[PDB]
RNA sequence: AUGACUCUCUUAAGGUAGCCAAAUGCCUCGUCAUCUAAUUAGUGACGCGCAUGAAUGGAUUAACGAGAUUCCCACUGUCCC
RNA sequence: UACCUGGUUGAUCCUGCCAGUAGUCAUAUGCUUGUCUCAAAGAUUAAGCCAUGCAUGUGUAAGUAUGAACAAAUAGACUGUGAAACUGCGAAUGGCUCAUUAAAUCAGUUAUAGUUUGUUUGAUGGUUACUCGGAUAACCGUAGUAAUUCUAGAGCUAAUACGUGCACCCCGAAAGGGAUGCAUUUAUUAGAUAGCGAUGAUUCAUGAUAACUCGACGGAUCGCACGGCCGCCGGCGACGCAUCAUUCAAAUUUCUGCCCUAUCAACUUUCGAUGGUAGGAUAGUGGCCUACCAUGGUGGUGACGGGUGACGGAGAAUUAGGGUUCGAUUCCGGAGAGGGAGCCUGAGAAACGGCUACCACAUCCAAGGAAGGCAGCAGGCGCGCAAAUUACCCAAUCCUGACACGGGGAGGUAGUGACAAUAAAUAACAAUACCGGG
RNA sequence: GCGGUAAUUCCAGCUCCAAUAGCGUAAUUUAAGUUGUUGCAGUUAAAAAGCUCGUAGUUGGACUUUGUGUUACUUUGAAGAAAUUAGAGUGCUCAAAGCAAGCCUACGCUCUGUAUACAUUAGCAUGGGAUAACAUUAUAGGAU
RNA sequence: UCCGCCGGCACCUUAUGAGAAAUCAAAGUUUUUGGGUUCCGGGGGGAGUAUGGUCGCAAGGCUGAAACUUAAAGGAAUUGAC
RNA sequence: CCCGUCGCUCCUACCGAUUGAAUGAUCCGGUGAAAUGUUCGGAUCGCGGUCGCGAGAAGUCCAUUGAACCUUAUCAUUUAGAGGAAGGAGAAGUCGUAACAAGGUUUCCGUAGGUGAACCUGCGGAAGGAUCAUUG
């Protein structure tokens, strides 16, 4: 090509959107944002196929066009805007307020959240390193710049920040005996223990978590993100907790419920 | 690109290797006609399903016996066979399904039972009742005498409201007689 | 036009690449500054990848030049290339290139000399002059080009590349190199 | 059409291997092909060869030649004049 | 379905092939064809040539209205709507095709501490000015030419167009002076230890200092709302400039892996082949290029060369297992736009529904010139064994613009369609006659 | 192979057979253990070089604990596009498919579902050390 | 002369073996298929021919096709006829 | 049953004088468009005090990239050719009888010479012989 891809194929496109193949020819091609475009949930998709506000792609415009969608507590008008990990969806008209969580199964499920929650999330933190006339600064994996942080703060650990301060209200060092989520990978969207760190020079660091039910899984650093510290997560958890199942154990509740239901 | 170009197909017999053997000729014609089936295709999908159901209960039986995909994927296997009536409860076992023959699933036909049920008088005449649209399934009128009738669906075959054998208003050739009987 | 790419050289076995693209914009080349000494200054701006600039002279008469055991930097005059490691052709066109070898006038070096040291090469000033005075030290060698009034200088910048022709002045063990390599 | 084959007269022996309208073929500017717009020339083939032929040496042959010959390119007052 | 059968003899047992058997999201062709669902379709030979139409334009309360424009009103700059035009942005995506290309593309796996990146998102930008100047479009009116979004001259007038402009250290009679935003270029210096950040690893992030540059930088912009203090102060937005991070990406790059051929055994190196030093060029690494120097580099573990009716892969057919064959085509990557080459604009192109030249084809002409690129959609010619309508629509999918609204032959819908695939009619029943069995 | 005056084989009628809205004819897989790694042959059927030497290649006896030398191998894990393939759930009337739907009858609910496996070789990371390769050893430049 | 051991050229009997059989003490230990390694065959002809390369004074050697043609050719054994 | 020459027809391929022909590609060389950079040039325009300052077209100079055309050369593919000559096919041609029996001279292998033709002969070898056998 001769510059940037404008369009995505629906084929190409991240299969945890669940995006029926015969739907269309294309997919909406996630606007640049604070999140990647293979790592997000644009509005769109939000709003029409997962809550059925909007029946058509010209009635999720109309939706944002009237200002009636937020983001980490601002306004979106952008149709394809990157809503990622941890971000906060709010819709003052239906007084729901959403967080972008990974289901069990790896999935975006959007976690209704109470009034009082919806004002902060959690970031991780990228990096740590001084700008310009020697001002300390940190940037975090959702895009976000703070300057004058904690110097305790260091790389990989979890920011509590709150939306209407914009300040880092309190953070977690990334040390073992956190609870932590996957945020890639296979193991995406479970939740457990940091057991172990394994670091390997010039490679990528291995990190062991284990799960409360004692299943033990590994992962690379950059797909962790603690939660908590000790084992109490900081956020609210969906109905799985992050407990992986398997497909007997899975197929054994689905059994048990049409007895019952 | 065409997004039709994505739909799925797929085929549903395979012709015999043997184009011309008076044995298998003979046993074929005798389930054909017993079944009052269409022609050879009819019988040669139920194979080309038995054979695809048998091929999977071989892979998971040369498995050990606590791999879980044996476990899971077995499980499955007996209860798609008890759903159809092709097992029974006694028989939970996929040594069992290797056992299965195509006679089993010509007998869940809506056909066969149509006409076993006593609502025909002959295997031919089930199927020219089934695709004449006086036979359903629960609620639903079934017009395909291929229907795979499921043990939990087998007690509510009936004939259809809107037939002339379930209540509905008597046909056009009845109808007809009975206008030229009143012009006289 | 000039390029960068690798398409045209040979395989390191020694086998010819069959060409398969065209050339491309993003690894072209460009024509040599060729920086001349001349009071006739001229640097053209140019537009490269990405919007930035990049300014290409094509004449200068005068660059910043630091003296580096001083630790003092000022503007002069350019006077003459005297060496030029990659090509002595270079010397007698007076082409300006990074780590050529320079005389550069030495007047403001020392006005600064002068004033700092009170030497030729108010009761609070005097103070701290005669203070400064005591930890004095310069090279002979250095001491010695004083007298004609020119100093060796390396050019330490691009000046195809900045626009601008920047150096130090040669001393220690780099001075004797290259005075050297000038005794013929 | 031709004559492997047969018959017949006959020699000291009946020209073998090769080669050819050859500096050797009368007929003859032989026939076919090639070279040319056009060739009694040149070359390659064909051979019942007036009258080819094996140290009276036969058939070849790189290199060589003030040796005979044909063609092509360059070159030109040889010619148009 | 882990299968075989005919053929050598007078007959026999073998070797061995021929023939038969079955499949192909496999093409063509023959004959035949009622219904439902689904659905490929000028790749193979010619990346051959193309008439005609269409496929890219774009307007918010928020850059610029005096249409001699409309509508509604009635001494005011304008302030209802708005064509045109300037400015801005986009047209580098998509679509099409498989010609070239055999460690190359490409695949998995790496690196950028070797670079650029409009936009999005986050953060960050020092202690005449109550607002500058000159042009130009639309418009207006003299035109030229056979002729083209071919073209000349004159009269007007705008800006978020264009050009401008308020906007610690050193010297030192401690006064005074110089430098003093950000960026640019060079040099010196700090960046410890085990006040003082990071990495497996950087004289790295970043600080201070001496200067340097003739620096598109540091808002002469717009909408809405009106308030609070006695002229002052002040809200919520739009657009724009610069820096870092981020996102969207590219470029180059590590390791391993590719079909046949030795009737291809040596290849490369004057004119770069392998490496070194110093430069030049580039967004940046690099013989990428120049000067100089060294004599290296590859190869029966197949170099080099040749063949391919060779784009690579995901995959496709057939498959007891192993395997064989195929992969032009809707997803990903690459490459090209009749053949080469060169280049402008731009964040991004060596662009072709952009330009320049040559060559090959070819259109128009009043013969002085001018305009050309369907391997986009449809269609035509040609080639062939071989492949459809010069249809409708932006309603779905999504993309793009100043933009909730415009546009989209991308895409969808229908037409043609026995490529391929699915379901499934062409009769059922009873009584007689006739014919069997128990 | 049939046809040379009594044609089951040609041209026809009749009857019968196979498939059936399909069927016939004109590169490639299967059959092919007739390309053989699994897995073929070479006395006489096609096939041991006339004989020996010889480098690369390929292949190499036994032995070391039983009761920071470098690799291959094996185990587990991480990473790894979708679509396709296998496969879980689901009565598009069945089916090829599709990714839907289901539940009750309110201003709704099931946080509805849209699993999972496979994925050569090379690369990355743990455990195992039998088998196997290379390297090494006595003037120990040894260990302590 | 007698007994035995190692090595060699062979022979005789035999099948528990192998093979299409002739026959083989290896041509055995092979669908119950795997000790190591080299060369070499893929129906019959065209053909060890054409062409290129290479070796040789030459004669020729080594390397070595295709077009096309054909339903058999061939091995072992049996009964006849000769 | 069966071998070869010769004679007749057809098919495929080979050799072959023609400095054969055509087509395509590549190397070197020659010439060289256009563009870009550079040098010179200063039509013309604007701005200051009839001299300065700034911008700047045509054209020109050198260099770079480099299409294109034209030689020789090499390679590739296709193809004509008098004549020479190989193989195969084509119910029922001519001449012999070489191979099969001890095939009437046992056959065959290597090599050499000769003859209308199969073939013959010399030398060495093999049994695939017509002999598994003379301690006579
Ligand atoms: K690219
Ligand atoms: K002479
Ligand atoms: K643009
Ligand atoms: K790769
Ligand atoms: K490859
Ligand atoms: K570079
Ligand atoms: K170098
Ligand atoms: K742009
Ligand atoms: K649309
Ligand atoms: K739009
Ligand atoms: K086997
Ligand atoms: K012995
Ligand atoms: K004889
Ligand atoms: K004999
Ligand atoms: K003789
Ligand atoms: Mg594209
Ligand atoms: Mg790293
Ligand atoms: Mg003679
Ligand atoms: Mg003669
Ligand atoms: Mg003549
Ligand atoms: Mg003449
Ligand atoms: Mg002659
Ligand atoms: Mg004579
Ligand atoms: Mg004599
Ligand atoms: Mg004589
Ligand atoms: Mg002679
Ligand atoms: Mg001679
Ligand atoms: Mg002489
Ligand atoms: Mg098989
Ligand atoms: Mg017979
Ligand atoms: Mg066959
Ligand atoms: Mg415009
Ligand atoms: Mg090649
Ligand atoms: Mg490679
Ligand atoms: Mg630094
Ligand atoms: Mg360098
Ligand atoms: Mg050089
Ligand atoms: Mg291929
Ligand atoms: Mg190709
Ligand atoms: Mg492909
Ligand atoms: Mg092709
Ligand atoms: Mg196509
Ligand atoms: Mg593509
Ligand atoms: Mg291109
Ligand atoms: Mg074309
Ligand atoms: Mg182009
Ligand atoms: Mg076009
Ligand atoms: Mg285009
Ligand atoms: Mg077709
Ligand atoms: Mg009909
Ligand atoms: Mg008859
Ligand atoms: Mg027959
Ligand atoms: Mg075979
Ligand atoms: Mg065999
Ligand atoms: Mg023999
Ligand atoms: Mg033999
Ligand atoms: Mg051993
Ligand atoms: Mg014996
Ligand atoms: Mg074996
Ligand atoms: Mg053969
Ligand atoms: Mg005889
Ligand atoms: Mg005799
Ligand atoms: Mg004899």
């Amino acid at each position: 090509a001769r510059g940037l891809k404008k369009h995505l194929k629906r084929l190409n496109a991240p299969k945890h959107w669940m995006l029926d193949k015969l739907g269309g020819a294309f997919a909406p091609k996630p606007s640049s944002g604070p999140h990647k475009s293979r790592e997000c949930l644009p509005l769109v998709i939000i709003l029409r196929n997962r809550l059925k506000y909007a029946l058509t792609y010209r009635e999720v415009i109309s939706i944002l066009m009237q200002r009636q969608v937020m983001v980490d507590g601002k306004v979106r008008t952008d149709k394809t805007y990157p809503a990622g990990f941890m971000d906060v969806v709010t819709i003052p008209k239906t007084n729901e307020s959403f967080r972008l969580l990974y289901d069990t199964k790896g999935r975006f499920r959007l976690h209704s959240l109470r009034d009082e929650e919806a004002k902060f999330k959690l970031c991780k933190v990228r990096s740590v390193q001084f700008g310009q006339k020697g001002i300390p600064y940190l940037n975090t994996y959702d895009g976000r710049t703070i300057r004058y942080p904690d110097p305790l703060i260091k790389a990989n650990d979890t920011i509590k920040l709150d939306l209407d301060s914009n300040k880092i209200v309190d953070f977690i060092k990334f040390d073992v005996g956190n609870v932590v989520m996957v945020t890639g990978g296979r193991n995406r969207g479970r939740v457990g223990i940091l057991k172990n760190r394994e670091k390997h020079k010039g490679s990528f660091e291995t990190v062991h978590i284990q799960d409360s039910q004692g299943h033990e899984f590994a992962t690379r650093l950059g797909n962790v993100f603690t939660l908590g510290k000790g084992s109490k997560p900081w956020v609210s958890l969906p109905k799985g907790k992050g407990i992986k199942l398997s497909i007997i154990e899975e197929a054994r509740k689905r059994m048990a419920a049409q007895s019952a239901t | 690109v065409h997004v039709s170009f994505y739909r799925n197909y797929g085929k549903t017999f395979k012709k015999p290797r043997r184009p011309y053997e008076k044995e298998r000729l003979d046993a074929e014609l005798k389930l054909v006609g017993e079944y009052g089936l269409r022609c050879k295709r009819e019988l040669w999908r139920v194979q080309y399903a038995l054979s695809r159901i048998r091929n999977a209960a071989r892979m998971l039986l040369t498995l050990d016996e606590k791999d879980p995909r044996r476990i899971f994927e077995g499980e499955a296997l007996l209860r798609r066979m008890n759903r159809y009536g092709l097992l029974d409860e006694s028989q939970n076992k996929l040594d069992y399904v290797l056992a299965l023959t195509v006679e089993n699933f010509l007998e869940r036909r809506l056909q066969t039972l149509v006409f076993k049920t006593g609502m025909a008088k002959s295997i031919h005449h089930a199927r020219v009742l089934i695709r004449q649209r006086h036979i359903r399934v629960g609620r639903q009128v079934v017009n395909v005498a291929s229907f795979m009738v499921r043990v939990d669906s087998q007690k509510h075959i009936d004939f259809s409201l809107t037939s002339p054998f379930g209540g509905g208003r008597p046909g056009r050739v009845k109808r007809k007689n009975q206008k030229s009987a009143a012009k006289k | 036009g000039i390029s960068r790419d690798s398409m045209h050289k040979r395989r390191a076995t020694g086998g010819k690449k069959k060409s398969w693209r065209k050339k491309r914009k993003y690894e072209l080349g460009r024509q040599p500054a060729n920086t001349k000494i001349s009071s006739n200054k001229t640097v053209r701006r140019i537009r490269v990848r990405g919007g930035n600039v990049k300014w290409r002279a094509l004449r200068l008469d005068t660059g910043n030049f630091s003296w580096g055991s001083e630790a003092v930097t000022r503007k002069t005059r350019i006077l003459d290339v005297v060496y030029n490691a990659s090509n002595n052709e270079l010397v007698r066109t007076q082409t300006l290139v990074k780590s050529a070898i320079v005389q550069v006038d030495a007047a403001p070096f020392k006005q600064w000399y002068l004033q700092h040291y009170g030497i030729d090469i108010s009761n609070h000033v005097v103070r701290k002059i005669e203070n400064r005075q005591a930890d004095r030290k310069l090279d002979s060698h250095l001491e010695e080009q004083f007298a004609s009034g020119r100093l060796l200088a390396c050019i330490s910048s691009r000046p195809g590349q900045c626009g601008r022709a920047d150096g130090y002045i040669l001393e220690g063990k780099e001075l004797e190199f290259y005075m050297k390599k000038l005794q013929k």
